[PDB]
RNA sequence: UUGAGCCUUGAUGUGUAGGAUAGGUGGGAGGCUUUGAAGUGUGGACGCCAGUCUGCAUGGAGCCGACCUUGAAAUACCACC
């Protein structure tokens, strides 16, 4: 529908991405969780791309 | 095509303006030496010239924001002065949202409705007044101040330069708007055609003297 | 008579070689003078860009034929051992401001790292003309002793211009035939060794050695 | 003799030109038109590189000279005018600031030895030792006299401020992204002043204003954006 | 007839501030001039209109340069563009 999919690639430098979806009408700003990159093992910052 | 129209609330009778001698300059020989000023309730007096001559500061300081050395400038008994003026930044700051620039506009009319149809009514959706309103741009920078004097019905207005950033249509709509509009306004533009189809009462500003009035603009390039 | 007579005696449209060209230079002594010929080489780069410019100093065998008046304007330690190079100049403003101020100029400029007082002393004036030496072409060192010994053996500064063309000073008449020619042996290797990474195309296209005063010959 | 490419942008809800497709170049100037509140503006702001869209087709040209007029015609009310018209090249301006903290520093460190002379060769390089000469004559060669020329921006008419602005893009670039609605220079005369130099420069120029007789003088083509 | 590229030569290109319509790199301050000059009158062309300019003999042999406000020096000179 409305809703389509982003991607949060990581900050750790490595290439890892967690694929969501997010509503862009209501909130048109970018998206920051901390979640687990398998490559480096540790818990960083994904903001949201594509 | 936006829909603006201004209307009064007290709407004075017998004159506006009173100027004795104004003599005001900067740092260089003044740009006006008297202009002995009456406006009578009407008389869209289209102030004109060109650029560096000081149209914009007779303006500013015909409203009392800068002081001259002139004997003040004797409002009416009742008159609510509505301000356009030629720069317009420091309204649009404080990062408020443009729903609440807005809205501490107004005196009698509701928060809630009665200020989204004025708002709205001048072409913003829904999910328009729903950002800052120091992101606007251009045209709605200028059509917030229109809407401005939508609901503080200012009954004596100024407009300094109002058609800088409208899109020939705001143009057509805004020229439409003051001429069916009762009261008076002292507006300073740059065009022709603006000048010439609204009513109008020149005062034509050249070093040194200020020719007052030739009618309606068709005339006073036809006197030349 | 001679700007209208060598212009018919010797032509462009050939190419000369490096052993008649030198002997052709000397050949003319029509202008009594020191005469220091040079050489302009058409370096191939495109100068429109910042990557590709050549801006650097060698040594040549036997000097520059002149010693250059190298005030060193590094304060500290560096003005001790600059002392005895030979340098006009001793490290601090007063060279700058009052020497320099109503001063005309000095040859070249000694840098020294720990004073901060010369870069903003010549400003318009003694920076307007290129004389402040560059940090990365060794006129403002870390030292001080061992550049003014280099300095005074003729270290040449080379640039491009606006098109990316270099011309230097190589030796004067005075020199014999031989020298002149191991020197521009040294313009041009340590030239090809700076030459930029960005350089597309042909590198050297026109080197034509000149009179101070006479014309000048297409070498290759 | 070469051209821009194609960008796409949104703000929010609804976004605004979607996968827009276009070139710009050779020496017709493509007038760009539109409604109020709808691209234009932000769509050439996307083109001068210094913001990049949502969507990044990309628009890549980073060899030639961009000059850009902008639509904040008071945004600056403190540089003196011959600094206004200096910063127009964007790259002299950033190199002096980080060079021009020389006499406000105090001390130097080993690290700002080399540094300063790194800057200061830059500054030769692209012989920034003649840009407060070389604006002034073409700051006098718009119609701005001498003796404004180092008083601040605050206390110059925006009429004017308009001619100081037209200098600072006319810098030796061979395209420039006219944001000029000549909004407060609408004496006729300032208007055919303004038409004469712009018709008179050979580049692959872009004017945004919405002047109807205005454009008919100057632009060759049209890019109006007003659906998608 | 008209566009486009290439070679050759010659011309060609300030305000701020001056003796002057000085493009950039700086090698240099002595070249130039009678393989006919300073100035004189005589004609093109160009010209942010003062001037560059070169066919012209006669007149016939001194002009330039350094200095000087300048961000920068100078058709004083040649070359590489
Ligand atoms: N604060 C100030 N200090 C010094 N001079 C000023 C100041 N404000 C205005 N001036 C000068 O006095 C004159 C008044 O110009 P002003 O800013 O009032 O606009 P204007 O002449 O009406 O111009 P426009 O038609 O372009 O809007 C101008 O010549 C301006 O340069
Ligand atoms: N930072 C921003 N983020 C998201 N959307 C924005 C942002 N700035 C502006 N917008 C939106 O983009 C619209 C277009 O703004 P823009 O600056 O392109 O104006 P414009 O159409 O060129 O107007 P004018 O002709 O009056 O200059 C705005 O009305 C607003 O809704
Ligand atoms: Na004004
Ligand atoms: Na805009």
């Amino acid at each position: 529908g409305i809703r389509e999919k982003i991607k949060l690639v990581s900050s750790a430098g490595t290439g890892h991405f967690y694929t969501t979806t997010k509503n862009k009408r209501t909130k048109p700003e970018k998206l920051e969780l901390k979640k687990f990159d398998p490559v480096v093992r540790q818990h960083v910052i994904y903001k949201e791309a594509k | 095509n936006p829909f603006i129209r201004f209307e009064q609330d007290k709407k004075l009778f017998r004159n506006a303006l009173e100027v004795e001698g104004l003599t005001k300059g900067f740092d260089n020989g003044p740009l006006f030496k008297n202009l002995n000023l009456l406006l009578e309730v009407g008389e869209k007096l289209a102030v004109l010239g060109t650029n560096g001559v000081g149209k914009s500061t007779l303006l500013k300081t015909l409203v009392g924001d800068l002081q001259p050395d002139s004997g003040t400038v004797k409002w009416s008994e009742n008159a609510r002065i509505g301000y356009y003026a030629q720069d317009h930044e420091y309204e649009f700051e404080n990062d408020l949202t443009v729903f609440e620039w807005m809205s501490q506009w107004k005196q009698e009319g509701d928060d809630e409705q009665a200020v989204r149809s004025i708002l709205g009514r001048l072409l913003f959706s829904q999910d328009d007044i729903k950002k800052p309103a120091k992101v606007l741009s251009g045209g709605e920078k200028g059509r917030m101040l229109f809407g401005k004097l939508m609901m503080q019905k200012p009954n004596i207005l100024i407009m300094d330069q109002p058609t800088n950033h409208l899109d020939m249509e705001s143009i057509e709509s805004l020229n439409m708007a003051l001429e069916l509009y009762q009261g008076t306004l002292i507006f300073v533009s740059h065009d022709r055609e603006f000048v010439s189809s609204l009513a109008t009462r020149i005062l034509e500003i050249t070093p040194e003297r200020v020719i007052d009035f030739s009618g309606n603009y068709e005339d006073y390039l036809r006197s030349k | 008579k001679r700007m209208r007579v060598i212009r018919e005696k010797v032509d462009a449209t050939k190419q000369y070689d490096i052993n008649e060209a030198i002997a052709l230079l000397k050949e003319l002594a029509t202008a009594k003078f020191v005469e220091s010929v040079d050489v302009a080489v058409n370096l191939g780069i495109d100068a429109r860009k910042s990557d590709q410019n050549v801006r650097g100093a060698t040594v040549l065998p036997h000097g520059t034929g002149r010693s250059v008046r190298v005030a060193v304007f590094t304060q500290g330690a560096n003005a001790e051992a600059a002392k005895a190079a030979g340098a006009e100049l001793v490290g601090m403003e007063d060279l700058a401001d009052q020497i320099k101020k109503g001063e005309m100029n000095f040859d070249v400029v000694i840098a020294s790292p720990d004073a901060m007082r010369v870069v903003g002393q010549l400003g318009q004036v003694l920076g307007p003309r290129g004389l402040m030496p560059n940090p990365k072409v060794g006129t403002v060192t870390p030292n001080v002793a061992e550049a003014v010994k280099n300095a005074k053996a003729g270290q040449v500064r080379y640039r491009n211009d606006k098109n990316g063309i270099i011309h230097t000073t190589i030796g004067k008449v005075d020199f014999d035939a031989d020298k002149l020619k191991e020197n521009l042996e040294a313009l041009l290797v340590a030239l090809k060794k700076a030459k930029p990474t960005q350089a597309k195309g042909v590198y050297i296209k026109k080197v034509s050695i000149s009179t101070t005063m006479g014309a000048g010959v297409a070498v290759d | 003799m070469l051209v821009s490419s194609n960008v796409t942008m949104q703000f929010g809800s609804k976004p605004l030109f979607e996968n827009i497709s276009v070139k710009f170049g050779g020496g017709n100037r493509y007038g760009l038109i539109g409604a109020n509140g709808s691209g234009k503006s932000t769509f050439m702001k996307i083109l001068g590189g210094d913001l990049e869209p949502t969507l990044g087709n990309v628009s890549l040209d980073p060899n030639e000279r961009i000059g850009k007029l902008r639509q904040d015609q008071f945004a600056f009310e403190e540089f003196t005018v011959l600094d206004t018209v200096i910063m127009g090249h964007k790259e002299l301006w950033e190199v002096k600031q980080e060079r021009d903290r020389i006499y406000a520093l105090p001390e130097m460190s080993e690290e700002d030895g080399y540094k300063v002379a790194d800057l200061e060769v830059k500054y030769g390089e692209m012989d920034g030792y003649s840009a407060e000469a070389r604006a002034g004559e073409l700051l006098l060669g718009v119609g701005i006299p001498v003796e404004q020329h180092y008083g601040p921006m605050s206390e110059v008419a925006p009429g004017w401020k308009l001619r100081v602005l037209l200098a600072q893009a006319l810098f030796a670039d061979p395209d420039i992204l006219l944001l000029d609605q000549p909004t407060n220079n609408l004496d006729i005369d300032t208007i055919r002043w303004l038409e004469q130099v712009l018709n008179e420069r050979d580049s692959t120029m872009i004017i945004i204003s919405h002047d109807r007789h205005f454009l008919n003088m100057v632009c060759t083509h049209m890019a109006d954006l007003d659906y998608g």
